[PDB]
DNA sequence: CTAGGATCACAATCCCGGTGCCGAGGCCGCTCAATTGGTCGTAGACAGCTCTAGCACCGCTTAAACGCACGTACGGATTCCGTACGTGCGTTTAAGCGGTGCTAGAGCTGTCTACGACCAATTGAGCGGCCTCGGCACCGGGATTGTGATCCTAGC
DNA sequence: GCTAGGATCACAATCCCGGTGCCGAGGCCGCTCAATTGGTCGTAGACAGCTCTAGCACCGCTTAAACGCACGTACGGAATCCGTACGTGCGTTTAAGCGGTGCTAGAGCTGTCTACGACCAATTGAGCGGCCTCGGCACCGGGATTGTGATCCTAG
């Protein structure tokens, strides 16, 4: 037979379309799953892990840091407005909080 | 007892990004979680969908208008160019 | 037990939250909030747990009852 | 001597606990809490130790948000201190 | 084309209840729609619960743990009553 | 053969049993259904419409109403703290609201 | 001859129409704001009776609760007139 | 066609509130509050419109959307 | 001349008997999906074992909590003003209702093909276990910034 | 000589740098199990065609509601003063935290079995859409009642 080839390198992705598909067939949802539903959210899935680390890395390098942690994740979604809004309702665990202060207090 | 993970394939991506760049544990599970998470909102609602519209099958295009449905503004315009440039790429082996 | 979130726990949390100033009738009701809070995601915690025939209440139990009541927490397996 | 005027502290405290990321309540007494909740629903229950530090982290979060709350309802009434009332009404408008 | 609704055994319960009462189309479709959402978060929690415990059947346990969750308070008690009666009831026929 | 008799006169049930059991099975909630799934959650249904209809006729009785029109179903639904609970995000269409005026607007 | 004091035809107003379920916007009008707003989406795009009116419906639901939270908003300031700023505190502690 | 959403029926929608005063400059928040939420429903009904191949939006759309807006409606078949 | 009261005039309201309509609620045939009796296999129940991780206890060491005290500044009560909003009337407008006409498109049926489920044979992607060393957390001690007030001056 | 604005100062807290050392991130190893390949084949949905419904467009008529304006009053907002009670800080106390030790319960896994649900065929009756009709409701006029705003009256 032919040499084999990963459906995630047929399509130029790093994450597991075989893993996706596996998935979807094993967590009830349909009784039947197209070929390219996989891939397409595979593709999905890493795009928005993309730009999350994106931001992530570039707040760490703001903080002169260079590993990702919990605090560098938080400020990544709590500043952008998208992210924030489709994260709404999730708690990043050990991020703590945006800095802000009320201007009524200031002295 | 192996226990499945992201963990290999969030690397890779955070390597291809950024290659001077680690990543903690903790910022690992919160990544695991994350796309968990995502994966299961954007699956349930296009089996959601198809339920509605009496389909049996789950394809590229119920992904898409779920795609839609989920991410706000800008985000569902990129993710939609990404799903449809890989879908077009495996078609064509 | 309650009483062992002391005022000085209360008082950073508001400073988390930006508050300045704090009357002395907020530690009674914060208390009486936290407390209802707890009450609720224990018992869907422990609901969890003896559906699964268990005795002891495990991290997936916490984190399925907060997700179902609308408060998902990322960080403990999901 | 020197004594900081009644705001500066406070002020400080609020800079330093928004820049960090601990858990402010005490870890012992938090569990104390846990399990004594907990016993009401079912005796000799048992308790992982992510169980309670997932507990405690979201209580934490959540008691946070609504001091949050608490405090932008304080300044519409043109107050700085909060009151009971501003925790009823934040709570009331969330729908708890 | 017939739309299957839950109008029939909606009266019947009304005669049982009420018997001098009848019910508006309005309140019908109301009630249908009641049904058919208590339905689907009932089902779904006993999926979640499934799946959870790697389990793939549904069982009388598994929708008696979803009534739990979902109903508050006293309807629990009585909603969980009422089902236990009726499966003991059924399954000596 | 014998006659006939349905699931839903054997649990001494109004709500049909083998619907429910269709409805599940056909749902893509889980691969398999247990026997007693169906029966249970009959039976929940039923006692919920049952409490439902009796309040609202109540409130309909106490209109001098002799049919349930939905503000009948909006008058029972948030009278009762926990019926209110359960549809809190419900929106009753032509429920209207409940008679409340805060008391500081009064003369 | 007669002139009612502030207040009193407003509480008859409030009176009535909670007693009331009838829709209180025109028909037309807000069939035609559905309509204007749609268009930005797609064009030639036409409506069931029924999708206009329960647009109509889950409109003015949600926009009679969120009165109800601006008023309660503004009796926390000593106040009985609703302003903007009551609206805005309003929707920012629902999250909106 | 916003003008159509006249002063007096923002009145009564407060009045059925239990709100007692309105201020001149309520008119003009309402109305661009309106506009959000429905622009945000309307979204997602076409949304729904599209994927099932349809040229008219059913009232079944509409109702989806608020469900999965956390506005479910009642009356309208689910 | 007082405040509180009793009395009055009026509009808005709730109430009753009469009208009549169009919906609710029952009866028709029938069809398709709910029921009955059977075979088959695998998912879950039950018993046993392991070892992990939870519970329980003990001894120091501080860090933080508790308590008390002095004081300032912020909450709150009181007063006055003016303007913005409520109430009411006359005019205008366009919403609502009915009736007609039309056609686009929703909804249904029939055919057929693709393509998705399933299997057997294959194997390398991903897993847990092990090792390491450098990014980080902590420490000491300087430089830096900011808060609070003390002293000085130019101008009133 | 008094005052506002400023310069100057004390000193407390924070930011920064260089050194220390540790234990988590990250890579390598063996291997197994679940992802890939080639093939069979059944049915779900794409496509074409057809029907008939209901959504759109238009018109006329009535009248209820919107609009604009006039007037007045009561309410928001600004200002002032009081006082108490929360903040900042020093001293004493306590118990959280950490490290360590020991026991054992129960969570996780494995093996075996059986009973339970899936699936099929045969069949029959529940409940569906269509049809009919008569009484509960919405509406009306005339009435009795209630509440609001104003007035005259009383002992004081």
């Amino acid at each position: 037979r032919a040499k084999a080839k990963t459906r995630s390198s047929r399509a130029g992705l790093q994450f597991p379309v075989g893993r996706v598909h596996r998935l979807l067939r094993k967590g009830n949802y349909s009784e039947r799953v197209g070929a390219g539903a996989p891939v397409y959210l595979a593709a999905v899935l890493e795009y928005l892990t993309a730009e999350i680390l994106e931001l992530a890395g570039n707040a760490a390098r703001d903080n002169k840091k260079t590993r990702i942690i919990p605090r560098h994740l938080q400020l990544a979604i709590r500043n952008d407005e998208e992210l924030n809004k489709l994260l709404g309702r999730v708690t990043i665990a050990q991020g703590g909080v945006l800095p802000n202060i009320q201007a009524v207090l200031l002295p | 007892s192996r226990k499945e993970s992201y963990s290999i394939y969030v690397y890779k991506v955070l390597k291809q990004v950024h290659p001077d760049t680690g990543i903690s544990s903790k910022a690992m599970g919160i990544m695991n979680s994350f796309v968990n998470d995502i994966f299961e909102r954007i699956a349930g609602e296009a089996s959601r969908l198809a339920h509605y519209n009496k389909r049996s099958t789950i394809t590229s295009r119920e992904i898409q208008t779920a795609v839609r449905l989920l991410l706000p503004g800008e985000l569902a315009k990129h993710a939609v160019s990404e799903g449809t440039k890989a879908v077009t790429k495996y078609t064509s082996a | 037990n309650i009483q062992g979130i002391t005022k000085p726990a209360i008082r950073r949390l508001a400073r988390r939250g930006g508050v300045k100033r704090i009357s002395g009738l907020i530690y009674e009701e914060t208390r009486g909030v936290l407390k209802v809070f707890l009450e609720n995601v224990i018992r869907d915690a422990v609901t969890y747990t003896e559906h699964a025939k268990r005795k002891t209440v495990t991290a997936m139990d916490v984190v399925y009852a907060l997700k179902r009541q609308g408060r998902t927490l990322y960080g403990f397996g999901g | 001597p020197h004594r900081y005027r009644p705001g500066t502290v406070a002020l400080r405290e609020i800079r330093r606990y928004q820049k960090s990321t601990e858990l402010l309540i005490r870890k012992l007494p938090f569990q104390r809490l846990v399990r004594e909740i907990a016993q009401d629903f079912k005796t000799d229950l048992r308790f992982q130790s992510s169980a309670v530090m997932a507990l405690q982290e979201a209580c934490e979060a959540y008691l946070v948000g609504l001091f949050e709350d608490t405090n932008l309802c304080a300044i519409h009434a043109k107050r700085v201190t909060i009151m009971p009332k501003d925790i009823q009404l934040a709570r009331r408008i969330r729908g708890e």
